[PDB]
């Protein structure tokens, strides 16, 4: 199976 | 006088969230980057795909082009930047130093230089041929957001979500300025005015503002958009009339009235939040590009 939280890129991700 | 912006292409390949969008200097290309780990080569003035380049271990979340256009940097998840010859695809260098993230960069106008921002709070210098670090700045206490070379290359403009900017001089390392207004919020991108003589800065409230480098005061300020989260990417579209361009949170192109500061147009079409714009360097053409529930690109065309 995928992982559940695909590693995309910070940018595209909320900074809290 | 207002933009007449018109949808002209629709770019799709990247298979998640496009990152930042970029013209080529000599006009005749765009890159796009995204966190699928490529980028993207697009013909400028067709839209037509040419090809792609592929090597980073995670997501890209920027990509900058050298000024004979050859070049590409690129800015990962996986703590590096890479360096691209554009023609071959091959990658020239790694630049490793960074301890978290790469967030942001840019190449200096003479492109020997890149600069580079991370969530390791620290902005590094590096040499384009040796792909050697020559100066880690200790530029902020959070993640760096934006990082760009003024037009004489002298000076580097980097944000925060510590909500400042600072100004350093490229030769030295050396802080030369921070600016603040009346507030503190996030600021989530940064970039000089083609010019030199002004910063334009995005702060994580709603809110654009054009700064005097020179006089450290805010002279402009830009609303009616939405960015509360994201750090988005803003220009400056010279080409036609003078206008201030950012993506925004509702998924909208903002186009403003530079000196006014009134919006001149909102361009309609990407279906998640548009988190790159771009002006070609020529012609009055705008590039946008959206995150993970879009994931294209789009060129827009105006008479002026």
């Amino acid at each position: 199976e995928p992982p559940l939280n695909p590693h995309g890129s910070a940018r595209a991700e909320v900074h809290l | 006088v207002k933009p007449n912006y018109a949808l002209k292409f629709t770019l799709a390949g990247h298979t998640k969230a496009v990152s930042s969008v970029k013209f080529s200097p000599n006009g005749e290309w765009l890159a796009s980057s995204s966190a699928d780990k490529l980028i993207k080569i697009w013909g400028a003035y067709d839209g037509k795909f040419e090809k792609t380049i592929s090597g980073h271990k995670l997501g890209i979340s920027d990509v900058a082009w050298s000024s004979d256009s050859n070049l590409l940097v690129s800015a990962s998840d996986d703590k590096t930047l890479k360096i691209w010859d554009v023609s071959s695809g091959k990658c020239l260098k790694t630049l490793k130093g960074h301890s978290n993230y790469v967030f942001c960069c840019n190449f200096n106008p003479q492109s020997n230089l890149i600069v580079s921002g991370s969530f390791d709070e620290s902005v590094r210098i590096w040499d384009v041929k040796t792909g050697k670090c020559l100066k880690t700045l200790p530029a902020h206490s959070d993640p760096v957001s934006a990082v760009h070379f003024n037009r004489d290359g002298s000076l580097i403009v980097s944000s925060s979500y510590d909500g400042l900017c600072r100004i350093w001089d490229t030769a030295s390392g050396q802080c030369l300025k921070t600016l603040i207004d009346d507030d503190n919020p996030p600021v989530s991108f940064v970039k000089f005015s083609p010019n030199g003589k002004y910063i334009l800065a995005a702060t994580l409230d709603n809110t654009l503002k054009l700064w005097d480098y020179s006089k450290g005061k805010c002279l402009k300020t830009y609303t009616g958009h939405k960015n509360e989260k994201y750090c988005i990417f803003a220009n400056f579209s010279v080409t036609g009339g003078k206008w201030i361009v950012s993506g925004s949170e509702d998924n909208l192109v903002y186009i403003w009235n530079l000196q006014t500061k009134e919006i001149v147009q909102k361009l309609q079409g990407h279906t998640d939040v548009v988190i790159s714009t771009a002006c070609h360097p020529t012609e009055n053409i705008i590039a946008s590009a959206a995150l993970e529930n879009d994931k294209t690109i789009k060129l827009w065309k105006s008479d002026c």
